[PDB]
RNA sequence: CGCGACCUCAGAUCAGACGUGGCGACCCGCUGAAUUUAAGCAUAUUAGUCAGCGGAGGAGAAGAAACUAACCAGGAUUCCCUCAGUAACGGCGAGUGAACAGGGAAGAGCCCAGCGCCGAAUCCCCGCCCCGCGGCGGGGCGCGGGACAUGUGGCGUACGGAAGACCCGCUCCCCGGCGCCGCUCGUGGGGGGCCCAAGUCCUUCUGAUCGAGGCCCAGCCCGUGGACGGUGUGAGGCCGGUAGCGGCCCCCGGCGCGCCGGGCCCGGGUCUUCCCGGAGUCGGGUUGCUUGGGAAUGCAGCCCAAAGCGGGUGGUAAACUCCAUCUAAGGCUAAAUACCGGCACGAGACCGAUAGUCAACAAGUACCGUAAGGGAAAGUUGAAAAGAACUUUGAAGAGAGAGUUCAAGAGGGCGUGAAACCGUUAAGAGGUAAACGGGUGGGGUCCGCGCAGUCCGCCCGGAGGAUUCAACCCGGCGGCGGGUCCGGCCGUGUCGGCGGCCCGGCGGAUCUUUCCCGCGCGGGGGACCGUCCCCCGACCGGCGACCGGCCGCCGCCGGGCGCAUUUCCA
RNA sequence: ACCCACCCGACCCGUCUUGAAACACGGACCAAGGAGUCUAACACGUGCGCGAGUCGGGGGCUCGCACGAAAGCCGCCGUGGCGCAAUGAAGGUGAAGGCCGGCGCGCUCGCCGGCCGAGGUGGGAUCCCGAGGCCUCUCCAGUCCGCCGAGGGCGCACCACCGGCCCGUCUCGCCCGCCGCGCCGGGGAGGUGGAGCACGAGCGCACGUGUUAGGACCCGAAAGAUGGUGAACUAUGCCUGGGC
RNA sequence: CGAAAGACUAAUCGAACCAUCUAGUAGCUGGUUCCCUCCGAAGUUUCCCUCAGGAUAGCUGGCGCUCUCGCACACGCAGUUU
RNA sequence: CCCCGGAGCCCCGCGGACGCUACGCCGCGACGAGUAGGAGGGCCGCUGCGGUGAGCCUUGAAGCCUAGGGCGCGGGCCCGGGUGGAGCCGCCGCAGGUGCAGAUCUUGGUGGUAGUAGCAAAUAUUCAAACGAGAACUUUGAAGGCCGAAGUGGAGAAGGGUU
RNA sequence: CGACUCUUAGCGGUGGAUCACUCGGCUCGUGCGUCGAUGAAGAACGCAGCUAGCUGCGAGAAUUAAUGUGAAUUGCAGGACACAUUGAUCAUCGACACUUCGAACGCACUUGCGGCCCCGGGUUCCUCCCGGGGCUACGCCUGUCUGAGCGUCGCU
């Protein structure tokens, strides 16, 4: 907000005595805006309490692993149809879910090959829930070139743009990522794990390469490993009804004594 | 999207843009289509509507398949008026009704040496982006 | 009021700092302009290092840095009197020269000088016409090269 | 008593030039508070901050060491990060508070006076010609004026310079024009103009659609275009645009080639002989301000007032002494840097008409004040004005009918139309002001019923009626699970191959310069170690990591089974 | 839940106050507006990442930014910050001890070889060992599985105590060292000051609370300062007119 | 400016008016916006140009941790008494 | 002295809820005043952003109103009907100029007071006519009155600015 | 029942909250970075067929020319134009024009007084008179012309 909002009056008090109540009022002429209530948050005209300022801590910095750990994350639930069906997408044709294509795919220059494309690996379905879902914003970010809302669509992570970005690109839904510059504002929209993906396989060799191994660093990302497990088997249904362990737990107890 | 970076998007600035425009820049954006039968002919989708083309009117309450010539246009109130769109007021006068001249379509064009000119410049640049496209 | 344990703390907001604060909301826009900048000089210097021109290796000074070698500002005229470079001359060529500086010990004078002769070995002086007279070196060593140096010129590592 | 030089001064509506005011976001020079903090206050602080005056530019200022340092030393200025809330200052309280180094952004360096040499070799203005002329210039020609020796120009300035002799190697740089060629990064520089994809297809809602299903061919078309706006609701395809190393036309810039006109005989090293520095300034004393700068950081006034192996600095006053380091008292200089004013654009997790600017509107308007100055309120009929013809009552405003509109339960301050408050209509009550909590009753308003609500669901027994089964085999498909791990793919731990090791790469302060290449160092090999991969065998976790057969079980389809069965229905 | 009736109960809220129904203040009524914010610095708590490190800025390389003024990467990855060491005003100094054997006279002092290597007491969650049961449809043999377990151990963290080491300081003492034998340098014993060491816990990011500096929860002075406008009223002087 | 009343100086005078510094400062008045749940004070200490305020103890809450054993097999602690 | 793909089960160690959003579900005891103040939970509420609901919406969104039906301890919420006429919400995250009865609070509006106070300075009006929808007030005529030339008369100055 | 009063609801008023819109703001960024004696900013007064305000312009006054565009402008009139023609209307803007105050310039601020050169009526240069035109600020520099001085000399 403006630093002159509210004080570009000049504005003293009537003190006490006049019955009234010690306020800032106008000075002076034959106006309405005379005599007023001027400066006090409370009047009208006045100045907003704690005006806005631009020197609010806007930018926000996060460690730099901390990111990397994100966006690990991220990719291993892109696999995981569990994760992408629950996050929205209609991945219910789609033969194989870490979905990976031939390299032509960084060929195209037309769109009609890159819908073509989606509809023969079954994507499709997901750019047609896209459509879908396009409608008018609710409320004031309307009136704010925020007007029309809808879908987040399938990911296509490529290695190199051959002519691929141009192809993809008017198929609403579609976000295009190179594989050597992932972003986690994309890859998990809404801070939410998910997202249907569909790799080149040149970019997706490159992966392991950006990322490293277990037993191999990034070679890519200077120091860098992937985060390591803190339990290893997550299934715990398959350790509790282990023999192992049953063998050595007391008799449940479960008869409920009631009062 | 639009990625030319001097070009604007902004409700504000495309609307106060459009009803302040100057008359020259109205002629653009008072423009309407060709028939169909036209559309073959020419090689154009469409032209700058004028004074005394004929023309059907294609949506509302006058949609209909009767082809009324120009009567004038109004480029101050986005408009045009047509020959027996009308209608009777109070005291029986008829009032040229406006029409939006995007509602209508031209079957007969009124070709002068520019408007002639116009239609030769636009079926070039057409034929030439399907060149490029081939 | 102080209450119970804390650093007894003196902040600088006594005179009227909102006055003069100053945001980076610049930044990108800056960052971006100085690298469209910095792409315009290449092109304009066509062939010619990108860098700069070439630049002394160095010591710091006192105790601390001591160890440690920078670029230094500009070759010593005894380093270009002992290479045989004329000083006037030195700069037309891309190396720099300050003439303030002393040369205390021979062994940062000879350095100095090794790095000149090794500049002005792979040194690609074009002749002024296309017609090719004296010092401007084959048209093979041109054809091949007309290229620029990305980064700093013979980099020094300490 | 003249005439003539010059000197110092006047006057011209003398000829020709410039300066004056504005703006002020940023910038330079002065000037300079007090609220305030210190829980009082006077030093301090607020603050070299507001107000005041001056002067600028697209930036300004600064800037090519009288610098840092004390190192094995750095090397103009500006800017950022850091130094650092540190050294220091301070009623050592409140509080205040730099610099060097280090890493970056950028990067560019120069010229006089003097000292000297050169016939003033220089400059300005006249006037005549040729070109050029909307940033008054080139070339030529004039016994045409003047400036200038009280010093103009070339060489030259501390990084040394000049003049000499011989060592060497050889000779393009600039401008005034006139042309002409390649339109020269948002991927054709800048500006202007004019252009360029695809449905108003079906049906159906609707006052109007832009809405909803649909549109065999793989999916209506187009899609480098599904930004945005407009158009009687919500529009990739109606229109303007949007995309595109898309088009054409203008103009202008910038750089490439040719010709002419001029200028321009412009090096380097080596040895010798010469040459060399800014005074009422430095410095001191002082008083006042200023600084973190403390026995004086910087600026001032006044007084004193210099030197030349001098002078200045070397963060505690002085003397002696060595070192180090610059060279002051003259000047110019792009760049990274700043920008709440201007012109022109773009955007927003902002505001949405008591908000957001004072100001969405005929706002710095109306209005007030002698004046300096103060300073509002105020957006919305409808898709379209189709803004109510006509009849009638009234002097008229106002009505009553009629009409327009999807609607006037939208009628020109008209979208929606809350509350306070008022009018009426209906119901109920009424001498302790009203109103309230708890508890019942009565009446109303609607709401759910029922014209039996006897509510359903299993299973069973009987009684009626109707289709094909189930049970079973047979053929097919699919699924599960299993062990023989049977056969093969799959992968964990271990051992064997030293096998990938050079046909496996990186890393290493491990080594070797027996190596190679480039100049004791750099790069590359070559050993070595660490790490990552092939080959087969063996043991073991045989792991949701899979296949193939076999087994068992399940399910579906079709075959079989026609009826003491298996269904349906009452 | 609308109205009415009746019995019982029942003073008007807000606020300052020991005390408010108060003869204490504010409040006729309704609508909209309206006050603990943001920045910086500190501290503690909590969450995440990495961990004797951590770090990201600032800068740079990748794009015309549609989404991007993002995202990514950097021998800059670390100049540098904080951290990994203190203590002294400073010059400076700077966290090890034990044991064993030998040689100097073991002199609770000086020098040479070997071994262990962050001391010890008490309490300590927890682990570990475990006599012994307690049965099995018989009399004994007898491996397997538990359940308990008297008794005994290693003892985390943490606490209390005693030792030890480093810096400052004092007191007392006796020896070593060498290019410079000196107003040189080095050690020992015993106290005592230190925001110390005694097998590390930090760094960055985020949220919360608290405390401050800022307009700093919102409203409120009397005043103070700078620069400007007024003698059309009125005060006094002067000029020129009028009136009694 | 005053034949003096601190009179008058544009309804303003024991220091005019206008704009700014200025959102001047306030240990003092006033106000300070939804629900349920759980815990729940103090007006006493010492210091203060302190007495209508702070500081510091105290009294409150929150976060915990370390242990204890009703899992036939307990140590320590108290607004008592012996 | 035999096997649950069958002991038939009050216990079943072969496999295991109707139950198991393990931030879930269930059982036993105990307890419950509260200013200032503190903490927790709010499927309480407001506005905007990333996600997400193949959400809703001209076959009627928001708002508004309702002696209609309900839920919740409560903040609040949901449905019916009316009105309205174009947008709007649920869930998971993030963000804040986020919830009013008070401030002699600010801006706007409205009451009671109230058809009340009040329309009393300076002697004065009456008759007829005209116009006119309409006359206590205009105009004309007639009468009765006042200002009483230091004027309620006739002309300027300043000031107004078309009166 | 009566009037009045209170309560609730219906409908109507008053009033303009709410909601929904937004050619306006607020913030951040980019590029450029240009006023003036050749008369600036600012002020004044003018100018439309009917026009008061806002805007736009300057006695050529809601504009002239030019270039681009290509049929309007429109509240009503009137008109033009041949929109197969420099051609309506917009846009651009390079030519032209630009009343009075204002640094503000003949001197004054009445809008008053002038001087000096030339031109037309007036004369027949007769000066008057009238009208038109061009000059007439201060400071300062380079030159120019006229000079001043018991300033310093020389010759006579
Ligand atoms: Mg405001
Ligand atoms: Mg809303
Ligand atoms: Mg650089
Ligand atoms: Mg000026
Ligand atoms: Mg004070
Ligand atoms: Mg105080
Ligand atoms: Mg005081
Ligand atoms: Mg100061
Ligand atoms: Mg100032
Ligand atoms: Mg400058
Ligand atoms: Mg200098
Ligand atoms: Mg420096
Ligand atoms: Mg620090
Ligand atoms: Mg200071
Ligand atoms: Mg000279
Ligand atoms: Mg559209
Ligand atoms: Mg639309
Ligand atoms: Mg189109
Ligand atoms: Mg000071
Ligand atoms: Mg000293
Ligand atoms: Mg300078
Ligand atoms: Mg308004
Ligand atoms: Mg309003
Ligand atoms: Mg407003
Ligand atoms: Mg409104
Ligand atoms: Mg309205
Ligand atoms: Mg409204
Ligand atoms: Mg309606
Ligand atoms: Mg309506
Ligand atoms: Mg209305
Ligand atoms: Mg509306
Ligand atoms: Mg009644
Ligand atoms: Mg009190
Ligand atoms: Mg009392
Ligand atoms: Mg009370
Ligand atoms: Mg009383
Ligand atoms: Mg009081
Ligand atoms: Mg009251
Ligand atoms: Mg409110
Ligand atoms: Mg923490
Ligand atoms: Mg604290
Ligand atoms: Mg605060
Ligand atoms: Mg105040
Ligand atoms: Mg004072
Ligand atoms: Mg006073
Ligand atoms: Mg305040
Ligand atoms: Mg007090
Ligand atoms: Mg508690
Ligand atoms: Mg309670
Ligand atoms: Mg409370
Ligand atoms: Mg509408
Ligand atoms: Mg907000
Ligand atoms: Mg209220
Ligand atoms: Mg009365
Ligand atoms: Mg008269
Ligand atoms: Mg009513
Ligand atoms: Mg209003």
């Amino acid at each position: 907000v403006s630093e002159l909002a509210g004080h570009q009056t000049s504005a003293e008090s009537w003190g006490t005595g006049r019955a009234v109540a010690r306020i800032p009022r106008v000075r002076g002429g034959g106006t309405h805006r005379s005599g007023q209530g001027a400066f006090g948050n409370m009047c009208r005209g006045g100045r907003m309490f704690a005006p806005t300022k631009t020197w609010r801590r806007w930018h926000r910095r996060v460690n730099t692993t901390q990111k990397r750990y994100a966006i690990c994350s991220a990719l291993a639930a892109s696999a995981l149809p569990a994760l992408v069906m629950s996050k929205g997408h209609r991945i219910e044709e789609v033969p194989e879910l870490p979905l990976v294509v031939e390299d032509k795919v960084e060929g195209y220059k037309k769109t009609k090959e890159a819908v073509l494309l989606l509809k023969k690996l079954k994507a499709w379905n997901d750019i047609k829930k896209v459509y879908a879902s396009q409608r008018m914003r609710a409320g004031k970010g309307k009136m704010r070139n925020r007007r029309r809302i809808q879908r987040r669509g399938p990911c296509v992570i490529y290695n190199e743009d051959n002519g691929i970005v141009k192809a993809f690109r008017n198929i609403p839904g579609i976000t295009l990522l190179n594989v050597t510059k992932l972003n986690i504002l994309k890859l998990a929209p809404g801070g939410h794990v998910g997202r249907f993906c569909i790799w080149t396989e040149s970019a997706f060799r490159k992966l392991d390469d950006l990322y490293g191994t277990w037993r191999k660093a990034a070679s890519l990302k200077s120091n860098y490993n992937l985060p390591m497990h803190k339990m290893l088997n997550t299934d715990l249904s398959r350790i509790l009804k282990s023999p192992e362990i049953q063998r050595a737990l007391r008799a449940p107890r479960k008869k409920i004594h009631r009062r | 999207m639009k990625f030319n970076p001097f070009v604007t998007s902004d409700r504000s600035k495309n609307r106060k843009r459009h009803f302040n425009a100057p008359s020259h820049i109205r002629r653009k954006i008072m423009s309407s289509p060709l028939s169909k039968e036209l559309r073959q002919k020419y090689n154009v989708r469409s032209m700058p509507i004028r004074k005394d083309d004929e023309v059907q009117v294609v949506r509302g309450h006058y949609k209909g398949q009767q082809i009324g010539k120009v009567v004038q246009v109004y480029r101050k109130k986005y408009v045009i008026y047509i020959e027996r769109v009308q209608r009777e007021k109070a005291n029986g006068t008829t009032v040229h009704v406006g029409i939006h001249p995007s509602k209508v379509v031209i079957t007969r064009l009124k070709l002068d040496k520019d408007r002639k000119k116009i239609l030769e410049r636009k079926a070039k640049s057409r034929q030439v982006g399907k060149e490029k496209g081939k | 009021a102080p209450s119970r344990n804390g650093m007894i703390l003196k902040p600088h907001f006594h005179k009227d700092w909102q006055r003069r604060v100053a945001t980076w909301f610049n930044q990108p826009a800056r960052k971006i302009r100085r690298r469209k900048a910095r792409q315009a000089r290449a092109r304009r210097i066509a062939p010619r290092p990108a860098s700069g021109p070439l630049r002394p290796i160095v010591r710091c000074p006192t105790v601390r840095y001591h160890t440690k070698v920078r670029a230094g500002r500009g070759f010593s005229l005894e380093e270009l009197r002992v290479a045989g470079i004329h000083k006037k001359v030195a700069r037309t060529i891309g190396i720099s020269v300050d003439p303030r500086r002393r040369n205390k010990s021979t062994e940062s004078l000879q350095a100095n000088v090794q790095r000149l002769k090794e500049y002005r070995s792979k040194l690609v002086l074009f002749p002024r016409k296309p017609s090719a007279p004296k010092k401007g070196d084959s048209s093979a060593e041109e054809l091949k090269l007309a290229t620029q140096l990305t980064g700093p010129v013979m980099p020094i590592r300490n």
